[PDB]
């Protein structure tokens, strides 16, 4: 009955020294019954990351709308989007449909090419940003993920033990709640380079 | 349904109008709501005429059971049995009762006992759907230790007033006045009060 | 939840998950869902934790009490037939119970009853209970035979709570196993779905949809 | 309509050493958006070496503490004042709260101490009676936030050794009552810092052969 | 949230706490809720978050766009009046509980605006759910001709006694001084009465503790040359 | 299961380095209508023990019949009634505690808010809070309704935590109370000019207060406040 | 409607569904094909609320049809399963919406590899291995999370669906009167007559 | 449980009852018998819901149990069945009333006549020739209103009863999983293991 | 609210006290309930504090307007004006609004205007929450062609009692007073109208 938590899912973010990481479960569902473990919840435009939770037709809705909007950008601007941009950008789609919203919690992830600075924030189904310097939660069990990232968290973590960090933030968050995990995914976000890794994880 | 009750020096009087409706229909234009549980010991009634009248019958019987063995009951008493029942049936009863009667030690008193069943003694009271409208004139007017015409004078454009306002009040103006002389029964009709 | 009990040539299989949940939040994963009653007879847990703990450690009293008042072991149809008429007693009242009572004895033999809240009191060979019962009946209907090894059996009852724990998102954690013969049961371990997944997956040759 | 139940906060968390046992639990208690005590005792000394906490609705916490606390002191005049065990006093507990199982006690119960074989040891219960042994537990309001935290960092769950990828777990070590304290501190702390009805002050019961020590450390007021 | 404003001698302060909360969880510990509408007038917003970014943003934009055709500096009751017009066609369901003050040619002036659109006039004002905590300070406090020094003081007391009595309210102190004939200081982070003490224990892990399957590099250029 | 119909809004206190100081309005209000303005809700208990209660007022009526039926029944065969045996505020509030928990568990409450103030043998301070529910708790500042969301914050500037109790004096601690009182007739809707204030000191003993009236009103700025937004005249 | 099934396999896709027709008490019809075929190497199962299935799933169909004439090419499996996923993610914001799940198996012969889509009446896209609608799902993917690999040849993929079937006819309530099974591959579709 | 037939013929009566017990979305088991002998001439068979069909069925056979060795002397048909509807006339004003409804089948030893009766869980008695309850009688009434002669024969009754489940396979949308069918006549009671 | 208009031989006197409640918390204890939609045509507001302000601005808009085309409006226009918006909108509305007004032809004037749209021009109006316990002091104590003092001290005490009985009023007592000498305003504080 909740559009937020039929399908399930999590998505969560995090800052360190010269460098942001972003991570997501694989898991879709239809309430209890586990559909899919390949349902990737994290997307990208140029250099500027977007994770989204939440009612997993308008994850995919959104997704297409937000590669739409990002391309035309680029044709005119002749230059690719920016993290600040983006943010603004997704705030103002979401708050259009105000009083019949999409039924998501995007994440967006990313560093700014001119300044070199890292970069985070989050958003309610209806627009509101949450710029969080330290790090930005998502997803049917974003409390869990809080208790996980206020405790394990430091700053200026360095890129390779940032993916530490945030791997045990999501893998543990996950196996508390019934419907996240089926998989994980983190990415590494460096200024000119990006690693995605797969993560092993309980399949139950 | 407009009730009060009032001490002055000589003692108290009651005050009732003469209204029961079922919603907008009149059942009866002549009601007597100024009830008798002992002989100098009255009560004004508001509310559900069943549950009053069945709680003011148990009350004298009540108060007639504790004068043969103790005596005459005082005023303080009275209340204490009407809120006793009040208070312990909360739940099924709809009854804004006021309690007034006259001592010869005590003099006039007046109890009030909304429907909680809390117990309020006041030196005068108004109560019932028509009471709202007549705060501000009963409190402007009101003294303490008027004359015996005065209170009845301070009752009759009081009641006049509520019933004038009040959909659920109307018809004769009834009261009852409690002193050492003894018992009166007064009442005023539509001519009479509505040109006050 | 899911619970699972069948009948064979070398006794009964009892196999459950760990799973223990309050809405979406995952409250325990290290739940005991098999009671020992006594050295022969196990029930099954399903449902609400407090109901079915509460009167299944009730219900080895009241067997306790069997065999001393008659100098005798009780029946396993006897042993069910109490938590039944119990349980329908509070019918209405809002109990939420799916037990097996599963036990061996001379008379009978291997013998598995079906338990339930609403009252229901069900002999049978193979049953499955809980909110994963539907993907363990795949498994063990299309490799269920009488003639099975000790072995074999364990591993078959093993591998269907596997299919309800990764399929069921209200099921997981570990699996118990436990195996009745004409001599008791014999606990056979705790084993992690975390790391039995894996394991299955990679000897068996199954779950090729998942990566690993 | 009446409604006999209330929402008090608060936050409990349990954990079992080798030789020992903590019980912790933060010192707020509220309603709605309003606090009522910034120091209200929450987690009590039973006697017999038994610490004890009834988290979430306080009428019903207080007085499931003071019956079990009753039970205590019965089962000594009626057992020539033999020792109430851990496990004893938990089945009893069990019996306590099913007792009113069609008008539960809505709480989240959690009791710590020493087995017999002097090894620490904690349970805990639902509102209506189900228990377990646990090494680990948090209950109440931030229990979501806090458990997943235990798993990690007292379970090593989903931690492995450096050098092997994924193939060797790490070791299950020990761990010491300095080093416990540390991971229950950090614990509310956190929880604290994002989770509202949790703050002031919190107040930790330790559990030896010695018998039942405390300690107390402010939290966030805000 | 606690969100209030203070009249003074020769302008007005505008505070508000940096707590934001979707039931008992905190989203954001270090939230902005003070909104600029233009240069000189600001407004405290409380309610739903999206809402009064939102409505702040657009009567911004057409303030600007007023002050752009008119050739004047916008004034505090064009701002009142967009907004609660705005509000009210809405009928009440854009939950925006706003504090609009500012200086211009006119003075300097102190609103305060409902989600339904009712204005009300005052020398000191608060909403939000620590708006009973604040008010009380408010009422025990505030006095006739208090400076500038003094109405920062009140203002910021009065945030605090939502921070720490109420539990929709926390963190931090923002401000914004607006005083006649200068510019408009926006103070963020006035106050940080509530830094966390560090922690026991280092929870960075040894390098190759976490399980790996797969490593790639992903494409985040365009397609090259050659 | 009831409603409450004829109601008494806050009741506030705190402790302080001798004491404990309660106070609480003469207001019987129907629902809107302030129908009773001559209600004492400060109900003293010996010399030693006062309690303040909110809510139903029929149901204040009953308990504080039971507290009088209390020190009858304690008088009975005590030769130390009046001194080593005497009722404590500890033993007054438990009592209650244990009746309000007992009618919720019947769905039967008494709709009342209760705090209970006073100085035990030993000269420690006593105050604690019940209500309807049965829920308690202590706290150097305790109040009811409206007061626990106005009173509260003002009255936790002087004692925030314990160690603030010492360097509490009682001219200090009533001129909070009295303050706290005057801000509640500003904004609680449900509250009287009038009221009652009781202090209970561990030297000078059990001090009441009637008929005090909130003054030093600030209204004079009302003048300048004029239509809601535009309006000039 | 009630059940319907699919399977990817090394060379080809394989759907079932079931034949029975049941409003109310009794069963109206059963040997109805839940079927619409939207091109030559795409094929669309369907199931929900009476009536809104075939509506949409022709409506689908002539759209589909309507794009073969007019660019003289047949759309991928993965373009067709975009064009129906976004036409149920508009249809569930709509006045009424269509209460229709959906599976798409189709065989890509640009690519020369089979392809199942899952999509349910939310607009809810998921491309797998092997998929169901419904209560099926429950009882099936433990069976085929055991059984299926990948590299099935159509043989091994039909026996393993008799298997799914039986399983389906032992543990489920209805009486859904069999199955209709067809197979996708790059030769067309096709009807397995006996099963 | 769902559906249970009786007919009575010359010198015999058939009962027939599902075998499928479903427990929501599972059938649980497929070779329940849903009946209890009352008497060595006495059969019941019954439905309703979960636990009290069987906790009635129980609590009737004791009772006709405890009468038999009391007196020495089996009840008639007409006897049981009186005691069973007034049982039930009881429970329906009761707390929580019975949700039982039953079929009594017997041969009358003095009579030499076989009776059936059909009772529903409010108490309503009827002696009928052939009965049923729930929704199998919507199918099976009109087919029993064609063929039934009175005097047919115990086959000629199995072979209408075939008739009777044969269109319930095929109109009914749940899969009762067969019958269990038993024969109640002068030698006593017996059951068709071939059916 | 306590709000009312009193027509005498100068003029008319609009008054209000200044309480503004979101249930039991007062959300302004000096709200300014008496609003200006012309020179010398002002309004009592009650009920919805958005609607009632949405309402005046839209009438002073259209009074403004009608000014520029057709010089100053009568204060029956404006009364009509509120009643148009009242009753067309009146399933979204609640308010419940006095319009009083004063012409050099026509002198003082009022109309009040309740929840339903209607209009009724009277000598004198009261409304809000609180004047339902003022009916019985006000028809006592009115009389045609008072002075200005004396029409002042019918509307503070009469105000003063609706404050003291309504939990919904209270504050200051706000006056206007509208006569051909121009625009007067008037405020009486708690120290002085609660000792009446
Ligand atoms: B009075 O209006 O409250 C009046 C007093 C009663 C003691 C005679 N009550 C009634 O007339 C009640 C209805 C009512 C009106 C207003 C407030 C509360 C109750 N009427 C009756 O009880 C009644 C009516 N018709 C027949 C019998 N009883
Ligand atoms: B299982 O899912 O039925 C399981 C078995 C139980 C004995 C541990 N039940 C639960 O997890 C239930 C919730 C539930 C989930 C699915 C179906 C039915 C019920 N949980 C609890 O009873 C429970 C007890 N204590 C704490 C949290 N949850
Ligand atoms: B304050 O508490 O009023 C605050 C002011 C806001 C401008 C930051 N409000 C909130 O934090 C609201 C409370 C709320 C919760 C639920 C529904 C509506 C309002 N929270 C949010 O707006 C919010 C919650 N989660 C994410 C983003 N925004
Ligand atoms: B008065 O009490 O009717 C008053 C008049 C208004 C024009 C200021 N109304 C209110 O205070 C209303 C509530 C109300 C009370 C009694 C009757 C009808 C309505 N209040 C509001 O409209 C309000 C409250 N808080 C914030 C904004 N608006
Ligand atoms: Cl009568
Ligand atoms: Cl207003
Ligand atoms: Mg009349
Ligand atoms: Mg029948």
């Amino acid at each position: 009955s909740d559009p937020s938590s039929i399908n399930g899912g999590i998505v969560v973010a995090m800052t360190g020294k010269d460098c942001v990481a972003i991570a997501c479960d694989l898991r879709l569902g239809s309430q209890s019954l586990g559909v899919s473990n390949k349902f990737e919840k994290i997307f990208h435009y140029g250099h500027v990351f977007l994770g989204i939770t939440g009612l997993a037709t308008d994850v995919t809705t959104l997704n297409e709308m937000f590669r739409y909007k990002t391309n035309l950008y680029k044709l005119k601007e002749e230059r690719a989007i920016e993290p600040e941009t983006f943010t603004q950008l997704v705030s103002s789609s979401l708050y259009e449909r105000r009083f019949g919203p999409y039924f998501v919690g995007p994440v967006v992830a990313g560093i700014n090419s001119k300044s070199g600075k890292p970069f985070i924030a989050g958003f309610d189904l209806i627009g509101c940003i949450d710029e969080a310097k330290d790090f930005i939660v998502s997803g049917t069990a974003s409390d869990q993920l809080f208790g996980m990232c206020e405790s394990l968290y430091e700053p200026n973590l360095e890129p390779e033990d940032l993916f530490e960090t945030i791997s045990q933030a999501l893998l543990n968050a996950a196996d508390r709640d019934a419907l996240s995990g089926w998989g994980a995914v983190v990415y590494i976000i460096k200024k000119d380079e990006v690693v995605k890794r797969y993560l092993k994880m309980r399949q139950d | 349904t407009s009730i009060m009750a009032v001490t002055f020096k000589d003692g108290v009087i009651l005050g009732a109008d003469s209204r029961t409706t079922t919603g907008a229909y009149i059942a009866n234009r002549v009601t007597d709501k100024l009830t008798r549980v002992h002989d100098k010991i009255w009560c004004c009634r508001s509310g559900s005429a069943a549950d009053t009248q069945a709680i003011a019958d148990i009350v004298q019987y009540h108060l007639e059971l504790y004068t043969s063995q103790y005596g005459t009951p005082s005023t303080e008493t009275a209340a204490s049995v009407f809120k006793e029942l009040c208070y312990e049936n909360k739940d099924n009863l709809t009854a804004g009762i006021i309690v007034a009667g006259y001592d010869d030690k005590n003099k006039g008193e007046v109890y009030t006992i909304p429907l909680g069943g809390s117990v309020h003694k006041l030196p005068y009271a108004i109560a019932g759907s028509g009471s709202t409208f007549i705060y501000g004139y009963c409190d402007k007017n009101f003294r303490e230790n008027m004359s015996k015409e005065e209170t009845v004078d301070f009752i009759k454009h009081s009641l006049s007033q509520a019933i004038k306002w009040d959909g659920s009040s109307g018809g004769v103006i009834r009261m009852v006045v409690l002193t050492a002389a003894g018992v009166e029964r007064l009442i005023f009709y539509p001519d009479e009060y509505e040109q006050l | 939840t899911t619970t699972l009990a069948f009948r064979f040539q070398g006794g009964i299989i009892v196999a459950v998950d760990s799973r223990a949940t309050a809405g979406n939040w995952v409250a325990s994963q290290t739940v005991k869902k098999v009671i020992e009653i006594n050295p022969f007879l196990l029930g099954t847990m399903a449902g609400g934790a407090a109901d079915c703990q509460f009167w299944e450690t009730w219900l080895g009293s009241q067997f306790r009490l069997h065999e001393l008042r008659e100098k005798e072991r009780i029946s396993v149809a006897a042993a069910s037939k109490i938590l039944s008429n119990l349980v329908y007693q509070y019918k209405g009242a809002g109990l939420s119970m799916g037990t097996m009572i599963c036990g061996y004895t001379r008379k009978e033999g291997p013998t598995i009853y079906y338990v339930d809240s609403d009252g229901t009191r069900l002999k049978g060979d193979i049953f499955c209970v809980g909110s994963g019962q539907t993907f363990a009946y795949g498994v063990l209907d299309s490799n269920y035979k009488w003639d099975l090894s000790v072995e074999d059996a364990l591993y078959l009852g093993k591998r269907s709570i596997l299919a309800a724990a990764h399929r069921d998102a209200y099921s997981g954690g570990s699996v118990n196993l436990y195996h009745v013969t004409e001599d008791g049961w014999i606990y056979h371990g705790n084993h992690d779905v975390g790391e039995l997944f894996w394991k299955v997956k990679e000897e068996e040759g199954s779950f090729n949809n998942v990566i690993g | 309509q009446f409604n006999p139940y209330g929402d008090n906060g608060g936050t409990i968390l349990g954990i079992a050493g080798e030789d020992f046992a903590v019980l912790a639990g933060d010192t707020r208690n509220i309603t709605d958006y309003s606090i009522n005590s910034r120091y209200e005792p929450k987690v009590f000394d039973c006697g017999d070496n038994i610490v004890m906490s009834a988290n979430g609705f306080a009428a019903d916490g207080d007085a499931l503490v003071k019956r079990f606390k009753n039970s205590v002191k019965w089962y000594h005049f009626d057992h020539n004042d033999k020792k109430l065990s851990i496990n004893s006093a938990a089945r009893n507990i069990q019996h306590l709260l099913y007792g009113k199982r069609f008008f539960p006690y809505y709480v989240h119960t959690i009791i710590a101490g020493l087995d017999e074989d002097g090894k620490g040891a904690v349970y805990s219960f639902d509102p209506v009676g189900s228990y377990e042994r646990e090494q680990c537990r948090a209950g109440g309001a931030a229990a979501s936030l806090i458990m997943p935290f235990l798993d990690n960092q007292v379970n090593f769950k989903n931690q492995y050794e450096p050098g092997t990828n994924g193939k060797v777990k790490k070791p299950l070590k020990y761990l010491s009552v300095e080093e416990v304290i540390k991971l229950v501190r950090d614990s509310f702390t956190s929880a604290t810092e994002r989770h509202i009805q949790v703050g002031d002050g919190l107040e930790i019961l330790i559990v030896t052969k010695d018998g039942v020590r405390k300690e107390f450390y402010e939290l966030k007021r805000d | 949230t606690t969100i209030v404003g203070v009249k003074f001698n020769n302008g007005v302060v505008i505070a508000a706490d940096t707590r934001s909360t979707q039931g008992p969880i905190v989203a954001d510990k270090n939230c902005a809720k003070l909104h600029r509408i233009s240069p000189k007038i600001w407004c405290a917003g409380a309610g739903t978050a999206a809402d009064t970014e939102a409505v702040t943003q657009l009567i911004g934009s057409n303030i600007e766009l007023h002050s752009l055709y008119t050739s004047r500096e916008p004034r505090v009751v064009s701002a009142l009046q967009m907004l609660k017009q705005h509000l009210f066609k809405y009928q009440g369901h854009i939950g925006a509980y706003l504090i609009v003050a500012g200086v211009d040619p006119t003075g300097s002036h102190l609103f305060s605006i409902h989600a339904h659109g009712s204005t009300d006039v005052g020398y000191y004002l608060s909403l939000g759910s620590g708006s009973l905590a604040a008010m009380a300070v408010l009422e025990s406090h505030w006095k006739q001709d208090l400076t500038k020094e003094e109405a920062i003081k009140l203002a910021s007391d009065a945030i605090q006694a939502g921070i720490w009595n109420d539990l929709g309210s926390g963190s931090n102190v923002d401000v914004c001084v607006m005083e006649i004939g200068k510019d408009a200081e926006y103070l963020r982070n006035y106050l940080t009465p509530n830094v966390r003490e560090e922690k026991q224990k280092s929870y960075k892990f040894p390098r190759g503790t976490t399980a790996v399957l797969k490593e790639s590099i992903v494409n985040i250029c365009d397609i090259q040359e050659e | 299961t009831q409603q409450p119909i004829v109601t008494g809004t806050s009741v506030i206190s705190m402790k302080y380095d001798n004491g404990v100081i309660i106070a609480a309005d003469n207001l019987g209000s129907y629902g809107s209508l302030l129908r009773f303005n001559g209600v004492e809700r400060l109900i003293p208990v010996g010399d030693n023990t006062v309690v303040g209660i909110s809510g139903d007022i029929s149901d204040m009526q009953h308990i504080e019949r039971l507290l009088k039926d209390l020190v009858t029944e304690n008088a009975y065969d005590n030769p130390l009634a009046d001194a080593e045996e005497a009722l404590e505020p500890s033993y007054i509030f438990e009592y209650l505690a244990t009746v309000m928990y007992q009618r919720r568990s019947k769905m039967n409450p008494l709709w009342n808010a209760i705090i209970v103030a006073g100085v035990q043998s030993n000269g420690d301070q006593f105050l604690r809070y019940v209500n309807l529910l049965g829920v308690t708790y202590s706290s150097p500042t305790l109040a009811t309704g409206f007061g626990a969301h106005m009173a509260n914050p003002l009255l936790r500037k002087v004692v925030d935590r314990e160690s603030d109790i010492p360097k509490t004096t009682v001219q200090v601690a009533e001129e909070a109370i009295v303050n706290a009182m005057r801000v509640l007739y500003y904004r609680d809707a449900r509250s009287s000019r009038n009221f009652s204030l009781a202090i209970i000191d561990k030297n000078t003993g059990l001090t009441f207060k009637k008929n005090l009236q909130v003054e030093n009103m600030k209204w004079d700025f009302a003048k300048d406040i004029k239509g809601y937004g535009t309006q000039k005249i | 409607m009630d059940i319907i099934l699919g399977i990817r396999v090394q060379d080809s896709v394989i759907l079932a569904s079931s034949k029975a027709v049941t409003r109310g008490i009794s069963v109206l019809k059963d040997s109805d094909d839940k079927t619409r075929q939207l091109s030559p190497h795409t094929l669309m199962s369907f199931a929900g609320e009476a009536g809104d299935t075939v509506q949409f799933a022709e409506y689908i169909q002539a759209n589909i049809q309507l794009y073969s004439i007019r660019e003289d090419y047949e759309l991928s499996p993965q373009a067709v399963s975009s064009f129906v996923r976004q036409e149920l993610a508009k249809s569930i914001r709509s006045r009424r919406p269509y209460q229709v799940n959906v599976l798409i198996g189709g065989y890509d012969k640009k690519k020369n590899k089979p392809e199942l889509y899952q999509i349910d009446y939310l607009g809810t896209k998921v491309e797998l291995p092997y998929g169901a609608h419904g209560y099926s799902g429950f009882y099936t993917f433990s069976l085929l999370d055991h059984h299926y690999r990948p590299d099935m040849t159509t043989e091994e993929g039909l026996d393993l669906l008799k298997l799914c079937v039986q399983e389906l006819e032992k543990r489920m309530p209805m009486d859904f009167k069999g199955v209709i099974v067809k197979i996708v591959d790059k030769d067309g579709i096709r009807q397995v007559d006996d099963f």
